[PDB]
Formats: C-alpha cells, structure tokens, sequence
C-alpha cells in the first residue's frame, strides 16, 4: 500500500509516524520504525516476501517521487552522472558528439535501469571510474 | 435513515459481534434496534435475569458502549422506582472503541519491541528471568556456563527473539481482521 | 518525460504559495532530476515528433501530455518576465485542498513584441481606450501620434450619471467583503425595480464579478 | 541547589555523543574552571601512562620494536607499580598490541593534525584509535561523523593518518 | 436446521449453559460472528479506558 | 573509552598510621585500592596521574571510629566503556554461549546470536574456536568489536559485545 507499512502493519491514521523510508538496493515500503527495528543491529535480508536481498541500515533513504521506477531511474543517473560529466566545454564545442555522447550515456542508463546488460555496463562504468 | 448512523450502527456491531460474546451482541443489538431501553424492556425483549445481564451492562458501562440514565417517573398508581435507562452515546462510545484499539494495537508493538530484545536466560530452579546483561556479570571461572546468584545453577536460554516472528504474525492476523474498523 | 511528470508532482505537494522565477525552477529541477533547460526546450517539437511516429489512432489520453509538453517549453525558453506560482488551495471555498500550479505571464509587451517589429503600421483603436499613454508604457511600442475624439451633438444623446448613494442617503459598493450587506443590496434592488419601471425597451446590468452576481441575484429573489 | 529527582535522562550512547552527565565537553578541574574533557587515544594513553610511570620511577629514585618494549613497560610496572597491577598490566599490553603510533613525536602531529578538524574529542580520540581505512567505514564505525566532516576532508586525513602510521 | 444457519452466521441465537440448546432465535443484521480468534478477544480485554473526560 | 579526570575519594586512615609522615603511607594507601579498581561511576581506574602534588586536605576523626577520614582529590586516567563504540581487543576465552574478549583492562563478551550465521562454534578444535566460511575466532585473536550494552554495578562493569555489523570482526 502507498499509504501503510506491510512489514510493521500499522496504518497512517491511528499511527502517524510512519514514514516514506526505501532502499535504492530494493525499493519498499518500509516505515522508520521497522527500519531502526531490523537493520539497527546489523545488514539483513529484505523484510519484503519474496526478496532477499542484503541492504544496510545508513543507505536507507526517503523517496522523492511517487513513482517507485521513476525514483530507480532518478538515483541510476546520479549513480552515473557523477563520473559520466562530460560537458560540451568538455567536447570543445563539438555538438555532435557531446549528442552522440549524450545518447551513450542514456543508454546505459536505462540499461542499468532494465537490467538488460548489467555486467558489462558495470564493468564499463567501473573502468571509467578508474580513470 | 442517516448514512453516518448506519456506518456507526455497523461498527458497534461488528465491535460486539468480534471482541464480546452473544448476550453482548443481543444487548448491544436490542439498544441499536430500540434506542433507549430500561431493565424491563430488555428483560421482556431477551428473557434475561438481572444478574445474567449484570456483566454484560457493567462491560458495556465501562468500556463506554452503554450510557446509564438515573430518571425516576411518576406512574399513575404511584409505586415508583428508580429505573435506569440504557442508552448509546455514539461519539463517546467510538472514542473508545479508538482508543481501545489504538492501545491494542501499540501495546502489541510494544511487545513486539521486547520480544526483539535477545532471548536472555531464566533459572528454572528459581523461576527468575536474567537478562543478556546481567548473565556476563554471573558467569563461571570457566568463561563457560551462566550461574545462578541464589540457585547457583547453570542458565538456560529463554525464547525472546524465537517468538518474534510469531507475534508480528499475531499482528498481521490481527490487523486484517480489525481492517473493517478502521474503515469505519 | 515521466520524471519530468513526477518532479511536477512533487513540487506539486505543499503546503504554501510559492512565488519563485523561471530560472530558480530549472536549477532546482536540474539539481534533484538532472533535467537541463536545452531538452525541456525541445519538449513540445519531440513530443508531436514522438505521436507522429506512432501513428495513434485515439490521442484522447495525450491531452495532459500536451498540457506537460506547453509547460515544459514555455518555463524552459521563458525566464524574464514570466512567473511561477503553486498555490495549495486553487479555491480557498473547498473542504480538502485543491493544489494548483499556475505559470503566468507577467509582461503584456512579449506577446504583442513580434507583431510590432514584424509590421511597421498598426493600427490601434477602440472606442473606450484610455487613458491613451498607458499602452506604450504597458506595451514597447511608439506612437507617432495618439488622440481621443469627442462627439458633436444637437443635443446630449447620453446622460451619464454617478449614483453614489441610495434612496435613503446610504452609500452603496459592491465591495466583496460587504456583498451580504441587506441595506446596500436593498439599495440595489430599488434602483433597478424603479429603472425597470421607467426604462422602455430593454436595459442591461454589468456585475463585476460572476459570484456577485449571483449571491445579489438570489438574495434579491429571497 | 535544587533536590528534584531528575531520574529521567537518556542512556549514555556514544553514537548520540552522550557519554553521562560526568562526561560532559566542558569539566571542572580541581583548581575550579572549566576545562575541555581529555580523551585519549591508545598511543596518547600508552605515552601518557608510560610518562607518568618513568616520572614515579625518577621520583622513586630521587627518593622501537614491541618486543624490546613489553620487557621494558614491565619491568618499568613492576619497579613502579605494587598490588593490584593486573588491570594495569592487561591495559599496558592492550596498549603495546594495539599502539597506532610509537612516540611522542606522532602522537603529539596528530593532535595537532586533528585539532584543524575541529571536531568532538571523543571522535578524535576514536578516529586515533581505530585503523579504519575508507571514510565510509569510519562512518559506519563511529556515528558521531554523519554529518559532521565531508567525505572528501575525511578521506585524506584517514589517508594522512595511514601514512603517520610507523612499524 | 437452526445450528446450521447459525454457523453460517445467518442468525442469532442464545443457547443454555448446560447444554447447547436454542431457544429464541434473531436475525444476524451484521457478519460473522467468529471473525476475531480467542487471543486477540482476550488481549481486548486487558487494556482499559482511563475515564469519560480525558479521551 | 581512555579518559583523564579529576576524581575525589574518602580514605579511611587506621589510628596506627598517624606517624610523622603520614601523607605517603595515606599516598600509598591511595594507590592500592584505586590503581586497578573498578568503579561504575567512573569506570576502571587505571594510573594516579600527578603524584608529586595530591589534594590532601585536613582529615576529619570519625566520632565513633577513630579512624581519620580523608577526601583525597586526585587526577587519574580511567577507560568507561559506552554503548554504540567501537573497541578492539583480543579473544582470551572461548564456549559454546560464546566468547570473551579482552578490551584494556576490562573483559566484554560477546554471545552466541551477535555473530553472523556463518559463524559457528567448533568445540573439536584445540582451542575451541568460532569457525566460518572466510574467517576463525579464536584465542588470542585481534577482533573489533563494537559494544551495544554495557551495565556497571558499584564496583563491577560488564559489557555485551556484537561484531555482526559490517567492517568488525576479525582484524
Ligand atoms: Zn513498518
Ligand atoms: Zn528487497
Ligand atoms: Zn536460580
């Protein structure tokens, strides 16, 4: 539900204090309650049936938008424009290829949002990294 | 008649009908279908005894479902007592029912925060629980074994933490059957 | 397009009115989207590039999309003069808030801009515009001349008259705080009962308002 | 002075800075002002103890490897100290095992290194002691440094604080 | 036939200590009447209201 | 944690030690029951820092006693132990509820579901050790471990260890 926490059960209305806490490794929601209850003492599993995924309780985080994939997408590109910054001062004018440049690097983020190539757009953005 | 007063009607019902037994639904069932009742009228409707509804308005007057009313009449033959009057104040009555549930529902929280706590250790000779802090300060010369401060017995582990993921059950199977209440 | 949407949804989501620029906007959206100004620019163009391709039979479900595409580009090429404002409530009347966000347009002059340097020669003219100087000081443009003509008559073949007062010497307004006021409604209602009496063929009455109109209106039936 | 019960207080949490109302910032000192709490590092406390321990000996008398100086820090304890030495002992060698830098000179550039930060003491004393590598996992270690330093100002001085490591 | 109608909850019906006997049967406006289990009956019954002014 | 404070004790002299110098055998009498001694207040008393000069003040008689009662103030280097820090240590004791590890002078144990699954107790080993896929604990083992709970009594500190979170453990 939009408005209540499957893992604790509690509703907005008789409990306010829920709140719109998510993970970019598994995106759920999960109230502050739960998330100061499980990962406190150490990284677990997602609390979330039919996910198991480790995540850590400081990379928890509030959800900007509304839409859970629009937020994926969202930390994706900020995940990659942090090392992928490459300006058209960057490309001495060339507006062509800071285009070509631009479809490259949305590219590989909407591979990275579907997953279709993972290992070899991770290991691409890691030896970009190096660099 | 007033849609508000047939979701209210609804929720006492059902609040009497899930957490009360039978004689509470009738008792309940009868001021929600005859507003205000006295001792007689419930008596003649159910063909109940004083004392068999003694718990039943004494539950209901204290969880605030049934409002009491202390007016003596005047009948015309002139033996006149002091009846009561049994009655519903809806706002009231709902406030409890809030409340109540919301007490409910955070005492069980509560619980849930203590059974997260690790399991601790319990003598079984002394019947006395020892919590994960206390158990390091009782521990043998041999850096093995927890003992006793009165038993001197070796301590057995306790299941808090064992039980946790059966009251969060507890409270999944509570909240779906209480979801038609917070609906209302 | 959709983050864009979500971004507009979110910014949506207040509690107060907000009076912000164009420019402040953009860097605010570009710093929590990463949406730069250059492809907001190209929205609309994109967008019915986008619907061409795809050959859509229905473009009922398009429309918002549109409504997004003009937002886009207007807040994208538009930061002078221009001002965005998202007030919580869109009527203050309504029980739950109804959020709004409303991108105006503060300078009369950037529209009617074009058509001045486009055609040397134009033309102004109403019969009720004054005062004459305050559209080239509200519109950049010049006049080489500007005047007003009065009318020569026989005889006066309109009379106008200021009614400041009612019958009874109370002052009447049609302020909109004071609408529910019974003596200056009452007025109202006598001045037009006895011009209805003495008017022959028709008479028209202007409101200001569309609300007061009809709060006079139906307490003047009451 | 006032006799309130004042029972109520949050626990003492080192993530939450709270360390006990006898471990506040500002503390009293015996000739009455206010001075800053002193918290110690494990190099800063070895070099102080093994200070004040040759001081007591000089005293008593008026009156490097590891290995070459766990001999020398018990003979020392043993020349100096009488009864009731084994937690001092158990500390003296926590203290040799676990010794970030070896003398003073080290000790006291890091003092001074961290003095620029500006930070808590006790987070000091804590980035001192433990030998964490990666900002990140100073943070997840010590709580206290979210929100308090930038990552890019923490990382070089963890990677400074590699480099002042010796032996 | 009464038994079964009451366990379908389609009527409500009052039966002796002693034995489960019906004797006086209603009709059943609301739903079903086993729709909470015991434990979450009995911890209803633990909490209290404090009094009528403060709620 | 190591700290430096200025603490305040109430020594009782015995009549017989009202000699000519009876400031160092007060001194002495200072030492043994404060070097090494855990209080809960302050935690484990380590070094009577400043020697030389102690805050030895006018001693009071005890009216029934006899004894002469000395508030000596004095400045110290103590370690407190606190929730939430993070100390490292060595093993010194091993069992199947868990094990001990040894934080300065004081001792913290560290039980049997504060570690990872991976983590099991292997009592066959010589000594009995905790065994995973990547790593061994066992005795005299540098670990980091962080303490989540600690209780202090008035002369005695215990402290629960956890090492599950991530970047502790083994070192
Ligand atoms: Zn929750
Ligand atoms: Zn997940
Ligand atoms: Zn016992």
């Amino acid at each position: 539900n939009k408005d209540m926490c499957p893992i604790c059960k509690t509703d907005r209305y008789l409990s306010p204090d829920v709140k719109f806490l998510v993970n970019p490794e598994c995106y759920h929601r999960i109230c502050e309650s739960c998330v100061d209850r499980i990962f406190s003492l150490g990284p677990a599993q997602c609390p979330y049936k039919g996910c198991d995924k480790i995540l850590r309780k400081n990379k928890f985080k509030t959800q900007i938008f509304d839409d859970v994939e629009v937020e994926k997408e969202v930390d994706i590109r900020k995940r990659v424009f942090n090392v992928f910054n490459k300006t058209i001062d960057d490309f001495n004018g060339d507006l062509v290829e800071y285009n070509k440049y631009l479809e490259e690097v949305e590219d590989i983020i909407y591979k990275l949002d579907h997953g279709i190539d993972v290992a070899k757009t991770e290991e691409k953005l890691r030896t970009y990294e190096e660099l | 008649d007033r849609p508000i007063d047939d979701i209210v009607k609804n929720l006492l019902k059902f609040v009497v009908r899930g957490f009360y037994g039978g004689s509470f639904v009738l008792v309940l069932d009868a001021i929600l279908f005859h507003s205000v009742l006295a001792e007689d009228d419930l008596k003649q409707l159910l063909s109940i005894n004083k004392t068999e509804l003694g718990p039943l308005i004494a539950r209901l007057r204290s969880d605030r479902l049934i409002s009491i009313h202390k007016q003596r009449e005047y009948p015309p033959n002139s033996k006149s007592v002091e009846r009561v009057y049994y009655y519903v104040k809806y706002p009231h009555a709902i406030d409890a029912i809030k409340w109540k549930v919301h007490q409910v529902v955070q005492r069980l929280k509560d619980d849930l925060d203590k059974n997260s706590e690790p399991n601790g250790y319990m003598c079984p000779i002394c019947l006395t629980k020892y919590t994960q802090l206390e158990a390091v300060q009782l521990l043998n010369f041999d850096r093995t074994e927890f003992l006793c401060s009165l038993c001197d017995e070796p301590l057995v582990e306790d299941d808090s933490g064992k039980k946790n993921k059966e009251k969060q059950d507890k409270l999944n199977r509570l909240m779906d059957q209480i979801q038609p209440i917070i609906d209302s | 397009l959709k983050r864009l949407i979500e971004y507009l949804k979110t910014r949506m989501k207040v509690l107060h009115v907000i009076s912000e620029t164009p420019k402040s906007f953009l860097q605010h959206l570009k710093q929590l989207t990463f949406i730069e100004r250059k492809p907001l620019r190209f929205c609309s163009e994109r967008l019915s590039l986008l619907v061409r391709t795809l050959e859509v039979t229905e473009v009922e479900d398009f429309t918002a999309l549109k409504d997004i595409a003009t937002f886009a580009t207007l807040i994208s090429t538009y930061e002078e003069g221009f001002l965005l404002i998202i007030e919580p409530y869109e009527i203050e009347n309504a029980a739950v808030p109804n959020p709004i966000m409303r991108f105006t347009c503060l300078d009369a002059s950037i529209a009617i801009k074009p058509v001045f340097e486009r055609f040397s020669s134009v033309i102004i003219t109403s019969g009720t515009i004054s005062p004459l100087d305050m559209y080239p000081r509200m519109l950049n443009f010049k006049t080489v001349l500007q005047k007003s003509y009065a009318m020569t008559l026989a005889k006066k073949s309109f009379l106008p008259m200021i009614i400041t007062k009612g019958s009874d010497q109370v002052a009447i307004s049609s302020r909109f705080e004071i609408r529910n006021d019974p003596s200056i409604v009452r007025n109202y209602g006598s001045m037009l009962v006895e011009f209805a009496k003495i008017t022959p063929d028709g008479m028209v009455v202007f409101f200001p308002s569309y609300l007061y109109m009809e709060s006079i209106v139906s307490m003047w039936q009451t | 002075r006032r006799r309130r019960l004042k029972k109520v207080e949050e626990e003492e949490n080192a993530a939450t800075l709270q360390l006990g109302q006898e471990f506040q910032l500002k503390q009293i000192n015996h000739q009455g002002e206010e001075e800053e709490l002193i918290a110690l590092n494990l190099s800063e406390a070895r070099l102080v103890i093994k200070e004040a321990l040759v001081e007591r000996r000089r005293a008593f008398k008026r009156s490097e490897t590891r290995e070459k100086e766990l001999e020398s820090i018990d003979v020392l304890l043993e020349q100096t100290t009488g009864g009731n030495n084994k937690d001092l002992k158990n500390t003296m060698q926590y203290l040799t095992n676990f010794s970030r830098f070896r003398d003073q000179e080290t000790v006291g550039a890091v003092i001074q290194l961290l003095k620029s930060t500006g930070l808590h003491p006790f987070e000091v004393a804590q980035l001192g002691s433990l030998a964490c590598d990666t900002a990140d996992e100073a943070k997840t270690l010590i709580p206290s440094l979210n929100n308090k330093i930038s990552d890019d100002e923490l990382e070089r001085i963890l990677k400074e604080l590699s480099n002042l490591e010796t032996l | 036939t009464i038994n079964q109608l009451e366990e379908d909850s389609k009527i409500l019906v009052l039966r002796t200590k002693k034995d489960k006997t019906p004797r006086y049967v209603w009709y059943n406006s609301g739903g079903n009447l086993k729709c909470i289990d015991e434990e979450f009956v009995k911890m209803w019954e633990n909490v209290q209201l404090p009094q009528f002014a403060e709620l | 944690m190591f700290f430096i404070k200025d603490l305040s004790l109430n020594i009782t002299l015995h009549p017989s030690f009202f000699g000519p110098r009876m400031k160092q055998y007060l001194k002495t009498k200072l030492l043994e029951e404060v070097e090494g001694s855990c209080t809960g207040k302050f935690g484990y008393i380590l070094c009577v820092l400043d020697y030389d000069n102690i805050d030895i003040q006018r001693g009071r008689i005890l009216p029934t006693d006899g004894s002469a009662e000395f508030n000596v103030k004095y400045r110290a280097v103590v370690f407190k132990p606190f929730k939430g820090e993070v100390v490292d240590g060595t093993v010194v004791s091993c069992s199947q509820h868990g094990f001990e590890v040894q934080v300065g002078p004081m001792k913290v144990f560290v039980t049997k579901h504060l570690m990872p699954q991976d983590l099991t107790f292997n009592a066959g080993s010589n000594p009995p050790s905790y065994q995973s896929s990547e790593d061994v604990i066992t005795i005299k083992s540098r670990i980091r471990v962080k303490i989540e709970g600690c209780i202090s009594q008035v002369s005695s500190i215990h402290a629960i260890g956890s090492i599950k979170e991530d970047y502790l453990g083994a070192i």
